[PDB]
């Protein structure tokens, strides 16, 4: 069974984030999404254990 | 093109720039309608202010 | 959000902050193209004077290195893939082995200090530190391995450490960093009319990746996520002068051989396969079975094909035909049954793997590769090939050498013995000399001397009127005036 997340953020936002906190946030969004996937899996595994 | 030597440029390092300016004023309230300036290239000074 | 370096590196960062603070006051201004020849990759950034916190720096360091960091990783593996092949590895071996030797009861590569110094105490201090530099590379045991990897990839990096509370004596064993996770750049954040002509420090930034996300072999990790920004003061490194046609896209010493290395391998396999495929007798047996669907026609075929079948295999462990009885038939006597009164049922034979070479191209290409890998081509007295080889080895040694010079000059500053200014205004020469094979060195010298001697013996009949003795000694024996005087003095002493 499949899983996935989208970010697809704008250019202008990234251009400005860079000028405020020095963040490109490609990395931040990428991080968050990948993180969210791994964490959701973390729970999936735990939940399957508790369920079974 | 006549690019930019007939204007200021002050290139930005962020969106949203700002500029502050000082005025010399009087009448016990530097900020009021009717407050008067001390210096102005187009207007003579209030010659009686420190005087009679 | 304006984060600093992990504090463990801060002492190195501090050294760099000082280095840049003074570079920024330098008069290397009014420069069009950046004053940079090699090493770290340059990039035009945000023109914001001193705005270089971790987040911001990452954004541009990463953006700068990214469009080609993949390529960089591919080249590392490409060079390694060549190193893993035969008739490649041996070229590298010949070079590495001669570049760094260790010998029987001899010294090892060592610092040669023969220039003026304030006090000779410094020569001892530098030599003592140098020895310890080698201890921190464990050069005496693995120096040739460092070199080999360096050579193949054309770069090596090491992480330097400090106490850090007493950083002056925190100097300890270096840890070799695999380029796979190392990024290096030069960033520009100043601006003037029509570009940036301002003295630029570039900050020499390094980044060390995290998870072993990329790989050559399997057993890889999950996403790296963030990466760590590291000061250059913290990294010992060296690299080749070989760069591809753009930027700082540095290449390996074997880069040249990648084409023919792979090409030869394809040719070699083409030969191997050519002679195997079709080696055995080949044919298709045909059975004419009228008015039948394959599901039934097949029985007619079985009545022939499973009757005439030669159930034979070859024992490759013992060169025999497995369970062959009788030992050998005199004739492969086969038959085919024709149900109709027509010569149609037949056997369709095929050609085999005939030996028709003319196996010449393989040598053309072997030789091209052999040379592409860095001659002498004499390997399967003193010649031009050996002489140019030795020059090459010295050139390699002089780049590799930085691996010692970096931590040496660093340690001698960090422990407060010599100032930075003194080092820079003094050498001018800090050459580290290698031990070279004495077998060959003696032979080279002996042959040269024979010729010199033979020439002295030609001058002899005329030397009494035509050639001074000093002249014969400086021209034929290539002796220095002092050397000449010293032997003359010794010669009178030898009388007794």
């Amino acid at each position: 069974k499949s899983r996935q997340l989208k970010a697809a953020y704008s250019i202008e936002l990234a251009q400005d984030l860079r000028a405020v906190h020095g963040m490109d946030a490609d990395a931040e969004l990428s991080g968050i999404l990948a993180t969210e996937i791994m964490l959701e899996i973390n729970r999936e595994v735990v939940d399957w254990i508790n369920y079974s | 093109l006549i690019a930019f030597d007939i204007c200021g440029v002050q290139p930005m390092n962020s969106p949203t720039g700002q500029v502050f300016a000082l005025r010399a004023v009087y009448g016990k309230d530097p900020v009021a309608a009717g407050a008067k300036e001390a210096f102005h290239p187009m207007y003579g000074p209030d010659a009686m202010f420190s005087g009679q | 959000m304006k984060f600093n370096v992990l504090s463990l590196f801060a002492p190195w960062a501090k050294m760099d902050e000082r280095n840049f603070k003074d570079q920024e006051k330098e008069d290397l201004v009014s420069i069009t193209a950046p004053k940079l020849d090699d090493g770290a990759r340059e990039f035009e950034v945000s023109s914001n004077e001193a705005a270089s916190p971790y987040n911001a720096a990452f954004q541009t360091i990463f953006g700068s290195y990214e469009p080609g960091m993949k390529t960089t990783r591919e080249l590392i593996d490409t060079y390694r893939n060549l190193m893993n092949n035969y008739e490649v590895d041996n070229a590298v071996s010949e070079i590495v082995s001669d570049a760094i030797v260790y010998e029987d009861d001899t010294e090892v590569v060592a610092l040669n200090l023969d220039k003026s110094k304030f006090s000779p105490k410094i020569k001892n201090m530098m030599l003592d530190e140098f020895s310890d530099v080698l201890n921190h590379l464990s050069f005496q045991r693995k120096g040739s391995d460092h070199f080999r990897r360096w050579y193949v990839d054309s770069r090596i990096f090491f992480h330097k450490i400090i106490d850090p509370k007493r950083p002056k004596e925190g100097i300890k064993e270096l840890r070799r960093l695999d380029p796979r996770q190392v990024q290096y750049v030069r960033e520009i954040i100043t601006e003037t009319e029509a570009g940036t002509k301002i003295v630029k420090g570039y900050k020499e930034y390094f980044i060390y990746d995290t998870a072993h996300e990329s790989y050559a072999c399997d057993g890889r990790m999950y996403e790296a996520g963030t990466k760590i920004k590291i000061p250059k003061a913290a990294v010992v490194y060296a690299h080749s002068g070989l760069v591809d046609c753009c930027g700082k896209n540095i290449i390996g010493y074997l880069h040249r051989a990648v084409k023919p290395a792979n090409q030869l391998k394809l040719l070699e396999d083409a030969v191997v396969i050519y002679r195997i495929t079709r080696a055995p007798d080949r044919r298709v047996w045909y059975v004419d079975t009228g008015n039948m669907p394959a599901r039934k026609a097949a029985e007619h075929m079985q009545h022939v094909m499973n009757t005439m079948k030669n159930r034979v295999v070859y024992d490759a462990s013992t060169g025999k035909i497995k369970n062959q009885q009788h030992n050998m038939s005199m004739t492969e006597d086969y038959w085919l049954q024709r149900r109709d009164g027509k010569a149609v049922t037949e056997v369709d034979t095929l050609p085999g793997a005939d030996n028709t070479g003319n196996m010449e191209d393989i040598r053309w290409f072997r030789q091209a590769l052999y040379m592409a890998l860095r001659v002498p081509l004499s390997r399967i007295s003193i010649t031009r090939d050996e002489l140019t080889f030795a020059k090459f080895i010295r050139e390699l040694q002089h780049k590799f050498e930085e691996v010692f010079l970096d931590p040496l000059k660093t340690n001698l500053l960090l422990k407060g013995i010599i100032t930075e200014d003194e080092w820079n205004d003094e050498i001018n020469n800090i050459k580290i000399e290698f031990h070279r094979d004495s077998y060959f060195a003696e032979l080279k010298e002996a042959e040269i001397l024979e010729r010199r001697i033979n020439m002295l013996t030609m001058a002899e009949p005329f030397i009494g009127k035509y050639i001074s003795h000093r002249t014969a000694m400086k021209d034929i024996l290539q002796m220095t005036d002092e050397e000449i005087e010293q032997e003359a003095k010794q010669i009178e002493e030898e009388s007794k």
